[PDB]
């Protein structure tokens, strides 16, 4: 991000926490209690469901 | 040119984010969201552009 004048380099870790997450926060999802994820297909129109 | 150019950046939709968005803190109990500069209204607003 930086080169300071004494020398030192400033990363972008030294300004923030890297790390893989969520693009969203919004949802959380629990099963039981238990953390969960899954995926609430639907059916196509005029679709056979079975 | 400067008077499109202050009229793009005097009226226009910015967005702004939230008040105790996710993921928040543990202890967070209130949510907002943060409205920032929207278009103008009227010709009187666009009267007083700098």
């Amino acid at each position: 991000l930086k080169v300071n004048q004494d020398g030192s380099r400033v990363l972008l870790r030294d300004v923030a926490k890297i790390e893989l997450g969520g693009e969203n926060y919004d949802i959380i999802a629990e099963f039981n209690g238990q953390p969960a994820s899954g995926l609430g297909i639907k059916l196509a129109t005029g679709a056979n469901a079975l | 040119v400067d008077v499109i150019t202050a009229i793009k950046a005097q009226n226009a939709q910015v967005a702004a984010g939230q008040l105790g968005g996710t993921p928040p803190v543990k202890g967070q109990q209130l949510n907002a969201s943060i409205i920032a500069q929207t278009r103008l209204t009227s010709t009187e607003e666009f009267g007083k552009i700098l």
